[PDB]
RNA sequence: AGGAUGUUGGCUUAGAAGCAGCCAUCAUUUAAAGAAAGCGUAAUAGCUCACUGGUCGAGUCGGCCUGCGCGGAAGAUGUA
């Protein structure tokens, strides 16, 4: 049992995809063409996490999630870089609608039982990155 | 290491170190380290115990040193006799008496005000106690 | 810990819950990890159903107050409570599918009508439909 | 507010107060007013516990000798040089 | 073991025993952490 | 018995996922669970702590003032 964040319409390679699960007993092709076109309909380049579920006759199942938080205010904040040192270097500005946006993609993957927890959780992901909130 | 610019005399008289001390409370900052033995303290020492205390909080808050060596202690070199006059000044020394507070801090909290006197007493000859400031 | 002023006031909240609610379903919770909890509190949010973990000695307190002292005995170990505030039992239902298919944890007794409800027959609320089936 | 038992000094001077701190007592003494000053002892440690606050500095305290309460304030105290103890108070009249 | 004048707790799991009038720091994590005052 | 979610926080790096280092240390679901106290991995995994529910059933925790002791304490003719 493996959990990966892989590029949407792309898989395969070894120093990112290769090794890590192949030494685990999984067949690459497989799962990268199978991966691939499910995560088709993801927006391009849209880094997307997946986890990877093998059982012991080698054979395997994966669970596709939203995109990382990080991933998407970096998208959000039109950066590709958060901060080195966050919250003493700010980089990017999203509205509150923004984080909305987001909150809700992560949503889909939150545990807040209101839209304002999950904007909460989201913003706190972008102070951790530097990012403000504009 | 604390010494005086300049002194009208060189050298001093023995003397001796009776009494109990002024300065007993403390007058700067909310922490202080109390002698409470009696005894000499080097320049060095004094050095020493601030340089424990100064990396034990990181450089950070105030410190005071309420002590100051003004007395020059002589010293005759090896393979000498008695006699032919005074020694030559080597070091100078703060008299202490029980109940001088020694370095003050402010600045940090009492727990690590407490490691950091901990460490500079870990350097001084005599035996000190951790006192804080207090309403007179 | 926890302070008096703060146990006062746990149990003042939960007694309010208490007064509101109308099917009170009891369960020990003891060896489920965080995440099937997780999961069985999205299940209750959505249900309407409000979940809490209570020490057997601060529930007796509060749920001496209104018709809720037959419960009195269920608070003997480990003890998870589920207040269906809105709409009455799907608790008592969500419960022992839950505590059927993860095989930890067993379920003690519910409580309706002001009156205890045996472990084996709780089948009764488990089984009490919707309020738009009499239509 | 804080009340203290006090019992009136028989005699006075540097033996007597020492055999007082030896007996875990202290001298203390109250002046303040047209009255003439008095002169008192106070159990220890029951004091060194209520000057640890704060208030005991500012608030007026009632001082009861021979049955009789007396408002005053903490004027000034005596404390050892190096050890936590108290060596005499200064009590003026409210 | 460490033969010193001053021996003290270094972890959580070093545990003061006195036997036979020599006080002695036992670990039951780090063998490098037992002491005795000597 | 639990110790969860965003999340492998951001940066860095071949990798850096609580746990080389730098910066931040918020928020969610919580009974509670640190952007992690220590071990562990090439990096994950894995162990454990903080914290909390349960069991038990009445003392227990850690500072001060002091009395008397313990260690620190190895020499030469023989206890000495
Ligand atoms: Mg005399
Ligand atoms: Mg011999």
């Amino acid at each position: 049992y493996v959990k990966l964040q892989v590029a949407a319409g792309m898989a395969n390679p070894s120093p990112p995809v290769g090794p890590a699960l192949g030494q685990q007993g999984v067949n690459i092709m497989e799962f990268c063409k199978a991966f691939n076109a499910k995560t088709d309909s993801i927006e391009k380049g849209l880094p997307i996490p997946v986890v990877i579920t093998v059982y012991a006759d080698r054979s395997f199942t994966f669970v596709t999630k939203t995109p990382p938080a990080a991933v998407l205010l970096k998208k959000a904040a039109g950066i590709k870089s958060g901060s080195g040192k966050p919250n003493k270097d700010k980089v990017g500005k999203i509205s509150r609608a923004q984080l909305q946006e987001i909150a809700q993609t992560k949503a889909a993957d939150m545990t807040g039982a209101d839209i304002e927890a999950m904007t909460r959780s989201i913003e706190g992901t972008a102070r951790s990155m530097g990012l403000v909130v504009e | 290491m604390l010494q005086p610019k300049r002194t009208k005399f060189r050298k001093m008289h023995k003397g001796r170190n009776r009494g109990l001390a002024q300065g007993t409370d403390v007058s700067f900052g909310s922490f202080g380290l109390k002698a409470v033995g009696r005894g000499r303290l080097t320049a060095r020492q004094i050095e020493a115990a601030r340089r424990a205390m100064t990396r034990a909080v990181k450089r950070q808050g105030k410190i005071w040193i309420r002590v100051f060596p003004d007395k020059p202690i002589t010293e005759k070199p090896l393979a000498v006799r008695m006699g032919k006059g005074k020694g030559n000044v080597e070091y100078w020394v703060a008299l202490i008496q029980p109940g001088k507070v020694l370095y003050e801090m402010d600045g940090v909290p009492e727990e690590l005000a407490r490691e950091a006197f901990k460490l500079a007493a870990a350097k001084l000859p005599i035996k000190t106690t951790f006192v804080t400031k207090t309403v007179m | 810990a926890l302070n008096l002023q703060d146990k006062q006031a746990i149990v003042a909240e939960v007694s309010e819950v208490a007064k509101g609610a109308l099917s009170a379903v009891v369960a020990d919770s003891r060896g489920v990890t965080v995440d099937k909890m997780t999961e069985l509190r999205k299940a209750g949010r959505e249900a309407g159903v409000y979940m809490r973990v209570v020490r057997n000695t601060l529930l007796r307190r509060a749920v001496e107050g209104t018709p809720f002292e037959c419960l009195k005995d269920a608070f003997v170990g480990p003890t998870l409570i589920a207040y269906v505030t809105e709409h009455p039992g799907a608790a008592a239902r969500l419960f022992k599918e839950f505590a059927k298919a993860n095989a930890k944890f067993e379920v003690k007794a519910a409580a309706f009508e002001g009156e205890l409800i045996p472990a084996s027959q709780i089948d009764r609320l488990a089984t009490l439909p919707t309020y738009e089936e009499a239509i | 507010m804080f009340t203290i038992n006090a019992e009136v000094r028989k005699e006075q001077g540097k033996g007597a107060s020492r055999r007082l701190r030896a007996a875990n007592k202290f001298p203390a003494i109250i002046y303040g007013g047209k009255e003439a000053p008095l002169a008192i002892e106070l159990d220890h440690d029951k004091v060194m516990n209520m000057q640890a606050k704060a208030e005991f500095y500012s608030e007026v305290l009632t001082i009861v000798v021979d049955g009789k309460e007396i408002k005053v304030k903490a004027q000034d105290v005596q404390r050892h040089p190096y050890k936590p103890k108290l060596q005499h108070i200064d009590f003026v009249r409210a | 073991m460490k033969v010193r004048a001053s021996v003290k707790k270094l972890c959580r799991n070093c545990k003061i025993v006195k036997r036979d009038g020599v006080i002695r720091v036992i670990c039951s994590a780090e063998p490098k952490h037992k002491q005795r005052q000597g």
